[PDB]
C-alpha cells in the first residue's frame, strides 16, 4: 500500500535552514514527481515545487527561488526539501505528496504534514490560571497563557467531562508565545483542567473553584 | 502567475442541498484544473482532474465542470461528511496556483450569544500580569463583535480573539475576546465591560465588574 511519511516537526530561529524528508514505499519511487506544499496557520495553500525523482530535475516556484533546495535519494527511496533564510512568514505545515494511476484510476497520495515553526522564542511550559464562575448555569474554565512551541492539550476533569467544552484555537502574541483559553459550562450546582504541553513536558491539572 | 479567485468565501448549506462553487482563472488554462477538499488539520484529498474526471473513492456526488477562465464544482446533494474547505487549482502554467478556501458549513437556526465576563486570577496578579476574558457561547451564525471599555473609555489594542469550530452537536459557534494589560495599569482604573454584538440579539448586550 502507496505510503509517504514525513519527517518530524521543527522550530528554527529567523534565517536558519529546514530539511523536510519525504520517504516513500508501496510504488515505483523514480517513476513520479514529488510535490511540496505548505499551509501557514488559518491560510490556504501554496505550491513550493517538484522534483523528478528519475533523473533528479526540479521546478520552484519562483516566490522561492534561492531559497529552496530539492533532492533526491534514490537508494532510499526519500525525497527532501530545504527551505533556508527562513522568516516568520515561513511558518506553515509542509506536505510532501504524489500522484499515480495504477489499475485505471488517478490516485492521490499525501504525506502526513511537518510543522516548521520559525521563531526567535524558546521552548516554555504554560501558566494555567483559573477561570472562576461569578454567579441557570454557571461557566468557567482555564487560561493557559504563554507556551511555546505548539501544540497544548486540555482536557477536564482527567478525561470524564466531555459534554459543554470548548477549548479554543490558540492565539499567537506580539511577545512571540502562545496563548488559549478552554472553557466549559456547568449547572449553577470538582472541576480540574489538565493541560500538557510536550514540547516543555510541562503537565499541571489545576482546580477551578469560585 | 495565474490568480484563482473562488466565491463565495464560505457558505451555510445542509444536508441534502446542492452545493455549487465557483473557480475564475486570471487566464484561460483549458481543461488543467483540479479541485481538492481538506478539512482542519488533515492534508488535502484530491477531488477532481482534467476539470471534470474524479479521482479513485471519489463519491460520484462530486462532480466537475469548465473550461477555460470559469470553473465549477457541484454537490449534488450534500451529505454530512462533506462539510470542509474546498480549492481548486491551475496546472496549465507555472507557479502552480491555488484559490483561496470556500468553507461550507452547516446552517441552523440563530442563537444569541450567552455573554459571560472573567477577571484576571490572584494566582495571575501574584504574577504581575492581567487577563481579562470575554466569553460568547453558543451562537450563530458566525459574525460577531466584542468591545471593550475600562471606565467606558473605549479599549484599542492589546485584545485579541479565538473563534471555536462549529460545534459537533449543536453546529454553534463560541468566542474568547481576550484583553490583556499591565497589572499597574489594571490597578489603575475602576469598571470593566465587554460589549457583544450579534445579529441575534436585538440591542448590544454588556457582562461588567468592578474590581482593581
Ligand atoms: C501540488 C499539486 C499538483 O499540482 N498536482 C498534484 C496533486 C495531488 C497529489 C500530487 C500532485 C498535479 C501537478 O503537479 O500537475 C501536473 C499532479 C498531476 N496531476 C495530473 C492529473 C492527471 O491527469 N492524471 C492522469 C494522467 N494519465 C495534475 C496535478
Amino acid at each position: 500500500q502507496v505510503q509517504l511519511v514525513q519527517s518530524g516537526a521543527e522550530v528554527k530561529k529567523p534565517g536558519a535552514s529546514v530539511k523536510v524528508s519525504c520517504k516513500a514505499s508501496g510504488y515505483t519511487f523514480t517513476n513520479y514527481d514529488i510535490n511540496w506544499v505548505r499551509q501557514a496557520p488559518g491560510q490556504g495553500l501554496e505550491w513550493i515545487g517538484w522534483i523528478f525523482p528519475g533523473e533528479g530535475s526540479t521546478k520552484y516556484n519562483e516566490k522561492f527561488k534561492g531559497r529552496v533546495t530539492m533532492t533526491r535519494d534514490t537508494s532510499i527511496s526519500t525525497a527532501y526539501m530545504e527551505l533556508s533564510r527562513l522568516r516568520s512568514d515561513d511558518t506553515a505545515v509542509y506536505y510532501c505528496a504524489t500522484e499515480l494511476v495504477k489499475d485505471y484510476y488517478a490516485m492521490d497520495y499525501w504525506g502526513q504534514g511537518t510543522l516548521v515553526t520559525v521563531s526567535s522564542a524558546s521552548t516554555k511550559g504554560p501558566s494555567v490560571f483559573p477561570l472562576a464562575p461569578s454567579s441557570g448555569t454557571a461557566a468557567l474554565g482555564c487560561l493557559v497563557k504563554d507556551y511555546f512551541p505548539e501544540p497544548v492539550t486540555v482536557s477536564w476533569n482527567s478525561g470524564a467531562l466531555t459534554s459543554g467544552v470548548h477549548t479554543f484555537p490558540a492565539v499567537l502574541q506580539s511577545s512571540g508565545l502562545y496563548s488559549l483559553s478552554s472553557v466549559v459550562t456547568v449547572p449553577s450546582s470538582t472541576y480540574i483542567c489538565n493541560v500538557n504541553h510536550k514540547p516543555s513536558n510541562t503537565k499541571v491539572d489545576k482546580r477551578v473553584e469560585p | 502567475d495565474i490568480q484563482m479567485t473562488q466565491s463565495p468565501s464560505s457558505l451555510s448549506a445542509s444536508v441534502g442541498d446542492r452545493v455549487t462553487i465557483t473557480c475564475k482563472a486570471s487566464q484561460n488554462v483549458g481543461t488543467n484544473v483540479a479541485w481538492f477538499q481538506q478539512k482542519p488539520g488533515k492534508a488535502p484529498k484530491a477531488l477532481i482532474y482534467s476539470a471534470s474526471y474524479r479521482y479513485s473513492g471519489v463519491p460520484s456526488r462530486f462532480s466537475g465542470s469548465g473550461s477555460g477562465t470559469d470553473f465549477t464544482l457541484t454537490i449534488s446533494s450534500l451529505q454530512p461528511e462533506d462539510f470542509a474547505t474546498y480549492y481548486c487549482q491551475q496546472y496549465n502554467s507555472y507557479p502552480l496556483t491555488f484559490g483561496q478556501g470556500t468553507k461550507l458549513e452547516i446552517k441552523r437556526t440563530v442563537a444569541a450569544p450567552s455573554v459571560f465576563i472573567f477577571p484576571p486570577s490572584d494566582e495571575q496578579l501574584k504574577s504581575g500580569t492581567a487577563s481579562v476574558v470575554c466569553l460568547l457561547n453558543n451562537f450563530y451564525p458566525r459574525e460577531a463583535k466584542v468591545q471593550w471599555k475600562v471606565d467606558n473609555a473605549l479599549q484599542s489594542g492589546n485584545s485579541q480573539e479565538s473563534v471555536t469550530e462549529q460545534d459537533s452537536k449543536d453546529s454553534t459557534y463560541s468566542l474568547s475576546s481576550t484583553l490583556t494589560l499591565s497589572k499597574a495599569d489594571y490597578e489603575k482604573h475602576k469598571v470593566y465591560a465587554c460589549e457583544v454584538t450579534h445579529q441575534g440579539l436585538s440591542s448590544p448586550v454588556t457582562k461588567s465588574f468592578n474590581r482593581g
